[PDB]
DNA sequence: GCTTATCAATTTGTAGCACC
DNA sequence: GGCCAAAAAAGCATT
DNA sequence: CGGTGCTACAAATTGATAAGCAATGCTTTTTTGGC
């Protein structure tokens, strides 16, 4: 799979950037992101997708081995919407 | 905050990398996620999360405006999977 | 209005990547 | 970087 | 540049609750390329 590593990696190649700055961009690109979500903010990503925030009330769940009833904890979880660009771009793609 | 605003803070903050070198980092990275998802292949950013792809069987759709039924071919579909380190970091809630 | 995703706890084989 | 008009993309309806 | 130990990661369990979506015209937002 892609990793930070190969996407350095390009970064390096197709824009002869130094591999010192082809790694710390990677990363920081990544980082910025997830800052922007601790704080509460959404990240929309044009041509890719919008990372959004939703608030989760707690609700019924369980241990799937035993079946223990439990509750799911509320939280605030990170979803992903892509958006249609990228939808079409990957509609017909074949799992490698 | 949006791809341009994203650029302008890592931009910001380092004083020590061009603001157009940061620009076409960006571009360059988000398209190169974009076609490996194209290519039906996996993202996995340890700490971050991962992009993968979920198939959609054929189905008999509807346009929801009109009610005409609508045959769709099965395919697939963007997934991302928040990683622990981006999970905590965005759930405020205990 | 119907389909798909979320999530609980635990195990078990895998692999991102920081750090040498 | 700013401003602008044009174009691309997303958002909305409902999606 | 390259080896590797730490551990997040993937997957698979059940079942109640939550989120997402087919088509598409119109509106809004963001990006684009020139100065």
């Amino acid at each position: 799979a892609l990793t930070k590593a190969e996407m350095s990696e390009y970064l390096f190649d197709k824009l002869g950037l130094s591999k010192r700055d082809a790694k710390e961009l990677v990363e920081l690109f990544f980082e910025e992101i997830r800052r922007a979500l601790e704080n509460g903010e959404q990240v929309k990503l044009s041509g890719f997708g919008n990372f959004d925030l939703r608030d989760k009330n707690q609700r019924p769940g369980r241990n799937p081995k035993t079946g223990e009833d439990i509750p799911i904890t509320a939280r605030r979880v990170v979803t992903f919407r892509p958006g249609q660009k990228l939808k079409s771009r990957v509609e017909n793609a074949s799992p490698k | 905050m949006t791809k341009s605003e994203l650029i302008e803070r890592l931009a910001t903050q380092q004083s020590h990398i061009p603001a157009k070198t940061v620009e076409d980092a960006v571009k360059e990275m988000l398209e190169h996620m974009a076609s490996t998802l194209a290519q039906g292949e996996r993202i996995e950013i340890r700490g971050f999360g991962s992009f993968s792809l979920h198939y959609r069987a054929p189905r008999t759709g509807r346009n929801p405006k009109t009610g005409d039924k609508v045959e769709l071919e099965g395919k697939y579909v963007p997934h991302f999977k928040p990683g622990k380190e981006l999970r905590d970091r965005a759930n405020i809630y205990g």
